[PDB]
RNA sequence: UUGGCGGAAAGGCCUUGGGUGCUUGCUGGCGAAUUGCAAUGUCAUUUUGCGUGGGGAUAAAUCAUUUGUAUACGACUUAGA
RNA sequence: CCUGAAAAUGGAUGGCGCUCAAGCGUGUUACCUAUACUCUACCGUCAGGGUUGAUAUGAUGCCCUGACGAGUAGGCAGGCGUGGAGGUCAGUGACGAAGCCUAGACCGUAAGGUCGGGUCGAACGGCCUCUAGUGCAGAUCUUGGUGGUAGUAGCAAAUAUU
RNA sequence: AUACUGCCAGCUGGGACUGAGGACUGCGACGUAAGUCAAGGAUGCUGGCAUAAUGGUUAUAUGCCGCCCGUCUUGAAACAC
RNA sequence: AAAUUGUUGAAAGGGAAGGGCAUUUGAUCAGACAUGGUGUUUUGUAUU
């Protein structure tokens, strides 16, 4: 439906979002995922940390450089989750993963563009209230990811710039509304209202 | 050789077809297709243009015109399954339509020899189109924005769902 | 206007298949804007075109078209079944097809 | 034919690591090159635009000997002689031209579209 | 182009090649049925090559018909063209490979005079 | 053309001013045909090659020799108008 | 649900992953798809039938109808090829037989047959029958030829050459 | 009244696959009736091309699937020969 | 002749290759059209 769809990963359950995104990529949709450090997994932090440690224990015995490559960044964790749900060993799956992109925070190509959400993957809608959950950035830091502070700093900078932009947008919107209040409620507005718009 | 002489002989007469029982019956058009109805041509060199439906022709075709002075669609025939009926109706009384039919729409197709490696309308056709369009316009102007609508070409916008849309 | 499109967009999802056997004769199409069979019923019988481009010119055009038709509805989610005069090349899984509004019944 | 031969610094010129100096082969090849140059001179060729257009060595009938192995065994000791042939040709510029006509086949709609585009756009 | 017949339908236009004729040079492509006890082709496992069966048989109304609808008839002389003389729409002539050039042009001329179609009116002729 | 802003992968976003085109904000005049009853009916690029006209600067690497902080061979510290 | 609950390469509700589940128990529908079922075409097999026209068709011909089709060991049937033999085509051929090569064409479900092109230089084929030293992927098969290994192991005992 | 169920030789639409057969004969319907028909199997109108366009072969790519044959064996892809 | 090999040309080449169904792309190729027939513009001046 869209050329590229950019998903705010904050507040999303990792498995539900990965299932959705994998289906979209196979259906032919280009997808960018941002704020992967803010993704959620249900269950306690200790529970999911033990899960990642069971993941880490698996490695090719005779050469660890051949074994499973346990990636640590939250974006790479989400990418592994999605690669599990895409048949990545065929050319079709390779093309779908070529369509997928995932980042920590919001890089410059995407902080200036609209970001969407996936309600069937959002923690607030999906998890029963009171259930414990982890944040992918916290888990990644605990398992050895080295850039939580850099990401948070740049996220604060980007949020400051975006809040200034939002204030400017609200100022412009209030000004256009106040100035077109006169041009409103006119004959054309009456016809548009009676004809639906 | 292969064979000396065949004692058993086949027959080369071309068999006559059986007496088929497919007696043609007149077409039943949908209710939305009534004369004087705006139609969006879905295909052709005039795809998306909004014409006026004039008469149901003999060969299951639909006689339409732009009018030519409005959008540039001449007096043509179009297939009824390649248009979309629109709720907009324009009165047809005062317009003569009995003149045109399949024999009016003749072509005298060019030969197979004449290859266009390198490579006009009839005066009667242009004159009767002028008359029919004049009557159509005289009736059309009684409704505001109809001429502008008929000049505007239809299109599918982003977010336009034909299955929910009405025409 | 700058928008001339007279067709609906669709995606060629895959072939008709079970778990481990596909049928290239019948393709599955997701018409973009449809999420239920009751709304997919409008597109039953409509024409579909897969329009691609080849570097070699055949009959005056570098653009080739494979034609087909929507046969029935597939599933609960607005996907439909389509059949083409030539089976879709299977490199076009997730490619764009044009669902025309003809043959029309409106 | 390079499996398990040694490396050298002089393979970098050709992008390889395994290269050698086949003295006997080189002597045979340059003797044949001198023969070909003499033939081209006899035929009246440039000798400076000449380039090795064709060269082909393939296997000849093998010359057989025997070698003696432990526990009273006999094995083959085979030479692998070569038939070598070559052709030197006078170098030439781009000789091939005059591509195909590509006569087109169009339908009525295509013809009408071409006519309309001619009428509208100059 | 000929007598009214159903379209010539080929149920299986692909050649039935022997199993492992691609694997080994000693195994020629001429079809042989696998008689092995564990053979996947004999047991008709999914994904393996098909085996010839009577269900592939062509329609009797179109069997032996050329693409043009005629039936090929190997000929070696004008006497061989004679049996075809009056069945032009059902049979076509095929000049035998070992007819010499002059006799070939003779056969071709007689077939042209008599309206008989030749499937190879181009052998031994300059091209 | 002017003043900025943007380093996370910025390569994009605003902004002063001078020209020119259109404007469907409202009302007009002319053209459309014949692609013949549909045929995607060709209008977006991703690169490359060959030329044209306007600028811009006139290197290194490898072999060979040497070296021995190096080395099975390659590779490697090094030197050499 | 938890404790009870310990085995050796890293690790498997199939995997990813899932927590008012994508878990467990139970109801309701919708949907997906087997070489199964229904209907249709076509092939063959079997069965039941029809058919004596002077005619131009050889009655194991021409037709109508229905039901069937898995298969090792095995049985039977109809056919395809090969060497030689009796008849026949008053058959093909130095104006090119046989043979061979050819991601060229046609035919047959197939065994295979026919043909286009190249090479070649002296014989060969269709049909009706007769005959058999008659069909190969294997037998650590036989004889001959050839590979990868592989420009590889190696060509280093007996003092030594310049 | 509505629901639920059953029935209708009730009505009205949207789709898809198929078109075997090849003079007639049959069973029926239609104001019974000259004749027509949807009644023992697709006809009618129209368009473009007429050529590698459809198709065949071939090589590749893609989706899914596909263990090495022969053999002995209850069982073989077998780390059985 | 084949195994096996050289050259050239064409293709594919992320821990084999080969195969089946299906399409796509490139390459290559066979199959009605003057012909028994519709009636006249008798071309290379019994015949078209």
């Amino acid at each position: 439906v869209e050329p590229v769809v950019v998903i705010d990963g904050k507040g999303h359950l990792v498995g539900r979002l990965a299932s959705v995104v994998a289906k979209q990529l196979l259906n032919g949709q280009k997808i960018v995922v941002v704020r992967a450090e803010e993704l959620n997994i249900s269950g306690e932090f200790f529970r999911n940390k033990l899960k990642y440690h069971d993941f880490l224990r698996k490695a090719t015995a005779f050469n660890k450089t051949r074994g499973p490559f346990h990636f640590r960044a939250p974006s790479r964790i989400f990418y592994k989750a999605l690669r599990g749900m895409v048949s990545h060993k065929t050319a079709r799956g390779k093309a779908a993963l070529e369509r997928l992109k995932v980042f920590e925070g919001i890089p410059p190509p995407y902080d200036k563009k609209k970001r969407v959400v996936v309600p069937q993957a959002l923690r607030v809608l999906r998890l029963k209230p009171g259930r414990k959950y982890t944040t992918l950035g916290k888990l990644s830091t605990s398992v050895g990811w080295k850039y939580e502070d850099v990401v948070a700093k740049l996220e604060a900078k980007r949020k400051v710039s975006s809040a200034e932009y939002y204030a400017k947008k609200r100022a412009f919107t209030k000004k256009v509304a106040s100035a077109n209040a006169t041009a409103a409620e006119s004959d054309v507005a009456k016809q548009l209202a009676a004809l639906g718009y | 050789t292969a064979q000396q002489a065949p004692k058993w002989y086949p027959s080369e007469d071309v068999a006559a077809p059986k007496k088929t029982r497919k007696a043609v019956r007149p077409q039943k058009l949908r209710a939305s297709l009534v004369p004087g109805t705006v139609l969006i041509l879905l295909a052709g060199r005039f795809r998306g243009k909004r014409v006026v439906y004039l008469k149901h022709l003999e060969d299951n075709t639909l006689l339409v015109t732009g009018p030519f002075k409005v959008n540039g669609v001449p007096l043509r025939r179009v297939n009824a399954r390649y248009v979309i009926a629109t709720s907009t109706k324009v009165s047809v009384e005062g317009v003569n339509v009995e003149k045109f039919n399949v024999e009016y729409f003749a072509k005298e197709k060019l030969t197979k020899k004449e290859k266009k490696e390198a490579n006009e309308i009839k005066t009667e056709r242009v004159e009767d189109q002028k008359v029919v369009d004049k009557a159509l316009l005289a009736e059309i102007k009684k409704t505001p924005l109809l001429k502008q609508y008929l000049s505007a070409s239809f299109s599918l916008k982003n977010g336009d769902k034909p299955h929910l849309l009405k025409f | 206007a700058e928008s001339h499109r007279l067709y609906v967009k669709g995606k060629h999802l895959s072939y008709q298949r079970s778990k481990r056997v596909n049928n290239p004769n019948v393709s599955l199409i997701k018409i973009e804007g449809v999420a239920t069979p009751q709304d997919a019923q409008f597109y039953l019988g409509k024409r579909i075109a897969y329009v691609y481009r080849a570097s070699k010119e055949v009959r005056g055009s570098k653009i080739r078209v494979m034609w087909g038709k929507v046969t029935r509805t597939h599933g609960n989610s607005g996907v439909v079944r389509a059949t083409f005069r030539n089976n879709l090349p299977a490199k076009t899984f997730g490619a764009s097809v044009r669902i025309f509004l003809y043959p029309s019944n409106i | 034919f390079n499996s398990s031969i040694g490396r050298t610094a002089q393979g970098k010129e050709f992008g390889v690591t395994k290269a050698r100096w086949p003295a006997k082969s080189v002597k045979f090849v340059q003797g044949l090159l001198q023969n070909a140059a003499a033939n081209a001179e006899a035929k009246g060729l440039d000798a400076t635009k000449l380039y090795v257009s064709h060269i082909q060595v393939n296997q000849a009938p093998k010359q057989r000997r025997r070698t003696y192995r432990a526990h009273g065994r006999i094995n083959k000791y085979e030479s692998s002689p070569s038939h070598i042939e070559l052709v030197v040709t006078e170098k030439e510029e781009a000789v091939a031209k005059a591509a195909e006509k590509k006569v087109v086949r169009l339908t009525s709609r295509q013809r009408g579209r071409i006519a309309a585009q001619k009428r509208i756009a100059a | 182009a000929s007598l009214p017949h159903p379209k010539i339908v080929k149920k299986h236009t692909k050649k039935f090649k022997r199993h492992h004729s691609d694997r080994y040079h000693r195994v020629a492509e001429n079809w042989r049925k696998q008689k092995g006890i564990d053979s996947v082709v004999r047991r008709r496992f999914r994904g393996n090559i098909s085996q010839p069966k009577i269900g592939y048989g062509s329609n009797k109304k179109t069997k032996f018909l050329s693409p043009s609808g005629h039936k090929t008839f190997l000929v070696a002389n004008v006497k061989d063209l004679e049996t075809l003389t009056m069945h032009t729409k059902t049979y076509a002539a095929e000049i035998a490979h070992n007819i010499s050039a002059k006799n070939r042009v003779v056969i071709l001329a007689r077939a042209k005079a008599l309206g008989i179609k030749v499937t190879n009116p181009k052998g031994r002729l300059a091209l």
